[PDB]
């Protein structure tokens, strides 16, 4: 049986660690709700 | 129970100890979070209980109470935040650019950040905290990075 926290705000940083790169994929969506990479 | 706004971690006290299963969004009395976190199942937050209202596994998306109330989208432009909410760690916001997800019915932004499974359902800001999607489905690339979608649903 499931339950929930409180996590905290939704609410923007200002001065927050910025990472990640922003690549562009081809990708398909099936019935099940799983993504796949399209090649 | 609990229905103030924020972000919240979705339990479970079925395997060992508490295990954190996902994280949701409650806006307008309305929790939000990923289909594949809750298989649709109800909800508890503390004496109160939580039932299903919306949900569809091809989205991977269910609201909880009312229907689904997020309608921000990103801008395809501009740095966007993840509010990641880990396992048995503090919520932390991560700005980042996100990429593109091209498919046959349009593009979608993605979120190139890898974080524990527990982590699906933590929402992703724009600079008004306006929560413009969920991260927590997605793919791996050729060099077994995740790459999460912006998954956004629908305001009736
Ligand atoms: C062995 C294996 C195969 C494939 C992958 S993947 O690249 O497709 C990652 N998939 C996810 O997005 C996943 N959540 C998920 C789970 C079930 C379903 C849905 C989504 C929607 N339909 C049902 C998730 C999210 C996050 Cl944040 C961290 C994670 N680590 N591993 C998983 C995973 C990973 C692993």
């Amino acid at each position: 049986d499931m339950y929930i926290e409180r996590a905290g705000d939704i609410t923007w940083e200002k001065d927050a660690e910025v990472t990640g790169n922003s690549p562009r994929l081809d990708v398909a969506l099936d019935e099940s709700g799983d993504f796949s990479l399209v090649e | 129970g609990e229905t103030t706004d924020g972000v919240y971690r979705v339990m479970t006290r079925r395997l060992l100890g508490s295990t954190q299963v996902g994280v949701g969004v409650m806006q307008e009395g309305v929790f939000h979070t990923m289909w594949h976190v809750t298989k649709g199942a109800a909800l508890r937050s503390g004496e109160g209980r939580l039932d299903p209202y919306w949900g569809d596994v091809k989205q991977d998306l269910v609201s909880y109470c009312g229907p689904w109330k997020l309608d921000a989208a990103w801008d395809g432009l501009s740095e966007v935040q993840l509010l990641a909410v880990p396992p048995g760690e503090r919520a932390k916001n991560i700005q980042t650019l996100p990429g593109i997800f091209k498919t046959k019915d349009g593009d979608i932004g993605a979120v190139a950040l890898d974080y524990p499974a527990g982590t699906s359902g933590s929402p992703i800001l724009d600079k008004c905290g306006r929560v413009i999607g969920l991260y927590g489905n997605g793919v791996v690339i050729k060099n077994g990075s995740y790459v999460s979608a912006i998954t956004q649903g629908k305001r009736e």
